């Protein structure tokens, strides 16, 4: 006979003790821990929700593999990929592409719990969690590497990450902020519960239905399984929450909370935004990239907060307008950048594309819809060097992502500019430069692509050269999905 | 040469735009509207293009130059429509 | 047009075929790209700070670790088929080793035994685990990191038998105050003392080589030695025949961190200069590891043999990566 | 460590002893072992190719039904059998229908042999085979099963076999014949080397080709994973033929596997060559029935025969021949009775494929496109109730199909007649009357549909009474596959 | 037009949504249609002959032997992944107790032991192998022939376990002929002619019920607990703690083999007269179980307990099915 | 009434058809061809239905009845062209 689990479990997680040969803090230095003041004992409160032991966990992982694997090879040779719209192939090389090597990173960013926590409960779930992105790391390479042959696109799962292409640096900055320069109190709220908690779960699953619709089961079987991975080192955030406000810190609590949305929110408006009202086939679509927010994303944070006895973050409201009008900012920027990119943008503005984007966000024709009616004239009429870019964007020294809002009619394109030690920073919104402004040491030191550009560090100083910079070559470089069979509409 | 940052009307994003210490507000919006008309707003010859401090409002005289503007370096302006 | 590549692109002209360890491992860490920067944000973040100065400036040096290769060439789903199964013969045992009672039979002496040198090994154990996942974050290489990432499962998969165990004590023998007392004979019981100091101290040096060495050839087969080939040896002659098998099982999983720590060791000696700074190092520590040696088995039945053997059995795996 | 297998493997199978207490032919049956005269010691020498034991075939089979499952449930929500080509779902329908029971026996016929057999290597394989067809029949249960909602036709997996409609006549007929109602070594060789070596191991490969071609990746993986097993329990018939040989019994040796080859070569002339050569799309199609049979199927069996040092059976030649005829009948056969089959035939005769058929097998329009010219203008016409029946075919007694052949210009449909006792038997080939003949009295007692009719077991005595005689039901009964839509082409 | 079902057509109305169990085993057997010619031949081949008088005519009557089923409710599917795991737990044991040497550490008489009760039981499992396979045959109903199935592959399992483990005492042992002795052992031995006897009368027993109640009810328990439990204790008390763990692994196997027959028990009690059938069944056979016991257990250390202790286990088995 | 197999001249397959002991071979022909012309096998008006035993090849007066015919229950005959 064996004993029911529930009867054992705590020594697990019993494993604090008082160090004599060296001190508290030289075993938990404040910067690598953040135990913020409060006690040892007051952190063996930490109580996560929802738990595992090792033989349990290396026993299902096995089986979830066994899975993906197993499917992955029955369906190989039936290469679906090279049939796929080239909307969906392109939304998997920019996933692959961002995604592949932060998953690996995320190892260490709880590798670092894993050492640092003061909570011996957070301790073991951070192995775990550990372990968890270890996985997806792995198989986010192992997947795409069927397709090298198909692509050099596809070796960017690989490269991107090791390149300084704007997604990279973009991508780096919002992972390096949230989880790799972080104490380990900071990383549980910041990392698992802003960002996977918050964000990424819930678009593993649209994902994994978009994958499904789309015909793709080997992806979507993917996603499908390492979405419910997610939870099991998702909760870390929440006790370490608990106990710091019922422990007198709700400000430093409410403030990371705070940043690590809008970081999230920022990055996510450029890796999901433009895939769900762009590059998913029409009939594809079950709903807008709003509508899936405000239902699976936004009540479920306010929810969260509550119970947590947090408040809404002071932008929440701006948030919600913000739904209407950045992401096809952000979109707008790829497209025309395309060849900048490592996939192939879909433009999305056909005709019943056009209309389905008018019921969902009233009033785009009179906005969004000017400036793509001057991109279709230019290839109606013949001359489509006028719909690729002759200079640099304004990138947001917060987001490394550019300076877009709503224009035509309602133009209203604002730069929350920033002087700061002699030197002029660009900030996409009021909550980037905020964020700056709560914390500029952590910030000052860094230059974005085009600070880089304007100092010399770029050389040709041409677009060409720029394209060297950034490891980008023609059969990467990115060109419209469809070939511009959109265009034939208009003629 | 000096940079700055062009926020043309009815387009939706922010640009980098190099200019000269010698150019006019006129000159600048000519080098400005190389990258946002035609290529995403619609031209309006029925129109004269302006040119205002991003930062605080504030209107230039057409015929000033760079030099004269008292600007940092990588500033933004508006690049706006009047007659 | 950039042709179409037969594998990934850091892998191009290479003769064979890249395999599955090669393809999901080689490669993966970033912040190596920017040795002035290596994260992006300012370059004066204290992590910045960390990284610049314990894992670039390391006196164990290398022109390209990314070069190294786990000789098992462990993955995560080859990891947990080799484990799921290594997990069914242990939790074998407990079944059914269970069914028939076996920690009935054992005598009031060995239950004695088993509180003061068995169960408080949850804390050495577990620092351990913190150990090695130290190791994992600062290690200049993915494929470094990842050995570290399944010893770091390992050593956990370790204080999980224990822990396990110290229940099924606690509920055959109730007053001996199993899984209450460990922390108070993990502080002050002096043949934990020698293990203990050790472990503390060793968890403090952050330099990546120090860690590797601290940890992986110093700390670790000491505590391999004394609390599972000596009280393994132990149990077995003394009726415990559970525990005599619980520690060869773990052993296995030593037996492979000494796989990698060796490899990794013949790859520091390709490079001038590095031999000298393992040895240093070690002969910092190996001090350490003989006064836990001597504090944990001298306690034991037959202490001072226990101690011959573990001294030189520790020893003997270091000699032979030279 | 452990031991390498070949250090241990003789004795798991050195099993053999000299009884006692009752007498050999007590513990073994001459009528179950057919040692025939050959001795225990003799048959010792049996030594089995393609080795297995206990530990690793439990280890492999675990992960054989992971993946299948795993598959199964993966694509399930995704519904393709709503969609599939119709010639494909009904070739799936028949298949689980005249299959799925038919393994699940099978595990019997190998538990014949794991008892009986006198060759100890055989008896051990016998009970990894038991174990094979256990999993074969379980499989095919659980897989049709998620369909039953669909359509009652699904119903049949199970159903089949407990009826008397006549495919399932003639399936029973040749399993008991082959498998259930054999000495242990009968059943080696007659099913393990004529039927599973000789015919369902390339079949079963071959389906999952088309079943992968078609998209139906949960069917494909499902065929393509029993076929794995195969030939761990097909090799059976081997070693018991060379004992055979090796001892002077060259001749019953021979005929068994005449008869074994002939009753499969018919049971296989309906159930694969109606579907190679019309269910399966014309683009779909990579090969003729006939270029699969030569190619994949024959050559394969000289070889094997010519290696056991015995000759191709008398009547090789002929076989050669109806390669062009049978199948072309049995499909006329199953599509003019179609309402009394549990699928949808597909007629498979439009213009395009009408020419393939000319192609693959020049003067078939002067022969069998007559008919089904008839046929034709009788639903272009107006007329389509001269395309189903009145009557019922003459059916061969042996292997309870209707007599048929070449039909129009060369017209050439004979029937090999026999009297025997008084009672007049109907053979649709000379091989047929010539199983009867050599074994009269395994067959004397038998009475197929026709007999049953002309003999008043199936009231009332018409057609709609035969047709609940069969368990048949409107529903489940069979119409054109396509609708007719192939009609449209004449007008 | 009949409607589209829920479920199969046999199972419909069943309150609760069939379970994988119940869709993948039941109903079929097909030559139960039939009684009058089961197979679609002749009615008069010997076969038809053989299934009429050895199926249909059994003394254990019951109107629905398709109601039937397996308590633990095995699958193909769930019986590699009860058994894989299983197998993990065994060969586990075999590989690291090698590494230990265990088999060096046995003493002389031991070894002896082994040799004249131990190893030759590769024939009786073999038999019973047999024995479990004709059961599969010739049962009334799916359900019957599938708890059939599992239990031969059961059997197997064992004779594997033993060959295997007979090649690594000769190994270790080669003058004692190991491995090629246990033939003449079988056939000579009084130990063992008790129980060969039994087993091969029993194999020639072709009515259903009489062969199920002579393997199942009679043969396999008096095996079970001679070869496993006597052997077993003896083999833990006298070192051999390989065997004493090898056999409880065994009797798992066993312990199912257990639970079915007696569900099938409770499923003929249902029928008036069934009883004194299987009872009279039960004293035909249990002398020569009796006899088995006596042989074997008597020539083993303390005889006469092991007699009487398996004598009334194996008769406990029975009781509690009524 | 009787039971014989139909062997009908350019069709595939033999076919059960019930006659009367009392039919000519001409009425059995009308018969069969119901079960074979028109379905499967095209009318020949330039042609008349004879009747042979398939066993041996013997060939039956249009005019002589099942009866006369010495035929055996379920026994094949041929039914072919000829004018
Ligand atoms: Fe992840
Ligand atoms: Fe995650
Ligand atoms: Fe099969
Ligand atoms: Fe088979
Ligand atoms: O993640
Ligand atoms: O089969």
């Amino acid at each position: 006979s064996m004993l029911k689990r529930e009867d054992w479990y705590d020594l697990t997680r019993t494993t604090n003790w008082t160090p004599k040969y060296v001190t508290e803090n030289e075993l938990f230095p404040e910067e690598m821990s953040g135990a913020r003041g409060i006690s040892m004992e007051a952190w063996e409160k930490y109580d996560e929700p929802y738990k595992i032991t090792y033989p349990e966990y290396v026993s299902i992982q096995r089986e979830k593999d066994s899975g993906a694997y197993s499917i992955k090879a029955a369906l190989e040779r039936d290469g679906f990929v090279d049939r796929a719209d080239p909307g969906w192939v392109s939304t998997m090389q920019l996933h692959f592409g961002a995604i592949a090597l932060e998953e690996y990173a995320a190892s260490t960013a709880e590798a670092r719990m894993a050492r640092f926590a003061k909570a011996p409960g957070n301790r073991n779930m951070a192995t775990f969690g550990m372990m968890d992105e270890n996985r997806h790391g792995q198989i986010q390479l192992y997947f795409p590497y069927a397709n090298v042959k198909r692509s050099r696109k596809w070796d960017w799962a690989h490269k991107a990450i090791h390149t300084n292409e704007e997604a990279a640096i973009a991508a780096r900055s919002f992972f390096d902020d949230m989880m790799m320069t972080r104490d380990s109190v900071a990383v549980s709220i910041m990392l698992t519960f802003a960002f996977e908690t918050g964000f990424s779960n819930m678009q593993f699953l649209g994902l994994a239905a978009d994958a499904a619709e789309a015909g793709d089961h080997t992806f979507a079987s993917l996603i499908s399984s390492i979405q419910t991975d997610e939870s099991r080192h998702a909760q870390q955030g929440g006790p370490s929450l608990k106990i710091l406000v019922e422990n007198g810190k709700k400000d430093e609590a409410q403030q990371m909370v705070d940043v690590a949305i809008w970081r999230s929110w920022k990055l996510f408006s450029v890796l999901t935004g433009p895939i769900m009202d762009y590059y998913t086939p029409l009939e594809s679509r079950n709903q807008s990239f709003k509508e899936f927010m405000l239902e699976w994303i936004v009540a479920q944070f306010e929810r969260q907060l509550l119970d947590l006895g947090l408040d809404k973050p002071w932008y929440w409201d701006q948030f919600m307008q913000d739904l209407d009008e950045t992401h096809h900012g952000m979109h707008l920027g790829v497209w025309y950048w395309r060849p900048t990119v490592w996939w192939d943008p879909a433009a999305g503005v056909s005709p019943e594309e056009r209309e389905w984007l008018e019921e969902k966000y009233p009033g785009w024709n009179d906005t969004w819809g000017q400036c793509w009616d001057v991109i279709t004239d230019n290839l109606v009429n013949g001359k489509p060097e006028l719909t690729v870019p002759e200079t640099l964007p304004t990138i947001c020294n917060m987001c490394n992502l550019p300076i877009a809002h709503t224009p035509g009619n309602k133009w209203n394109v604002k730069d929350y500019q920033l002087e700061y030690e002699g030197r002029l920073y660009h900030f996409g919104s009021e909550a980037d430069r905020w964020c700056f402004q709560i914390d500029p040491e952590r910030y000052k030191n860094h230059t974005n692509l085009v600070d880089r550009f304007l100092k010399g560090e770029i050389q040709p100083a041409d677009l060409a050269g720029a394209l060297m910079y950034m490891s980008l070559e023609p059969g990467v470089m990115g060109d419209d999905a469809h070939d511009y069979e959109w265009v034939k509409a208009y003629q | 040469t000096f940079p700055i940052m062009s926020n043309f009307e009815r387009d939706f994003v922010i640009q980098l735009v190099p200019v000269d210490t010698e150019d006019t507000m006129d000159q600048v919006a000519e080098k400005c509207a190389y990258h946002s008309i035609n290529r995403r707003v619609h031209p309006q010859p029925e129109k004269i293009l302006r040119v205002r401090r991003h930062e605080d409002g504030t209107l230039f005289p057409r015929g000033m130059i760079v030099s004269d503007a008292g600007l940092r370096p990588t500033e933004t302006l508006d690049i706006i429509f009047m007659d | 047009a950039l042709k179409p590549l037969k594998t990934w692109s850091h892998l191009a002209g290479n003769r064979r075929r890249p395999s599955e360890y090669e393809v999901v491992s080689t490669n993966l860490h970033y912040f190596t790209d920017n040795p002035e920067r290596p994260w992006e944000l300012d370059s004066n973040l204290p992590m910045q700070t960390w990284y610049k100065k314990y894992c670039f400036d390391s006196p164990l040096k290398h022109d390209d670790w990314n070069a190294f290769r786990d000789p098992d060439q462990l993955v995560y789903r080859t990891y947990n088929l080799l484990q799921d199964g290594q997990e069914s013969y242990v939790q074998g045992l407990f079944d059914q080793l269970n069914d028939r009672g076996h920690d009935q039979m054992l005598t009031r002496e060995w239950v004695e035994t088993l509180a003061r040198f068995y169960t408080p090994a949850r804390y050495l154990f577990h620092a351990l685990q913190m150990g090695s996942v130290y190791i994992h974050q600062i290690a200049p290489a993915s494929t470094i990191t990842n050995c570290a990432t399944y010893e770091t499962a390992d050593h956990l998969r370790w204080l999980t038998h224990t822990a396990y165990r110290t229940r099924e004590l606690a509920n055959c023998y109730p007053d001996v105050g199993f899984g209450k007392r460990e922390r108070d004979v993990w502080e002050n019981d002096p043949a934990w003392q020698g293990f203990r100091e050790l472990i503390e101290k060793a968890l403090i040096a952050w330099d990546w080589g120090e860690a590797f060495t601290a940890i992986n050839l110093v700390t670790k087969p000491a505590v391999e030695e004394a609390l599972l080939q000596q009280l393994g040896s132990l149990a077995q002659s003394e009726g415990d025949t559970l525990l005599g098998l619980l520690a060869q099982a773990q052993k296995r999983d030593a037996e492979r961190h000494r796989r990698w720590s060796s490899a990794l060791v013949k790859m520091a000696l390709e490079k001038e200069g590095n031999r000298e700074v393992l040895q240093k190092w070690v002969a910092k520590w190996e001090p350490l590891a003989d006064k836990a040696i001597e504090a944990y088995c001298s306690a034991l039945p037959d202490g001072e043999n226990a101690i011959v053997e573990a001294k030189s059995a520790s020893r003997y795996v270091r000699q032979m990566m030279g």
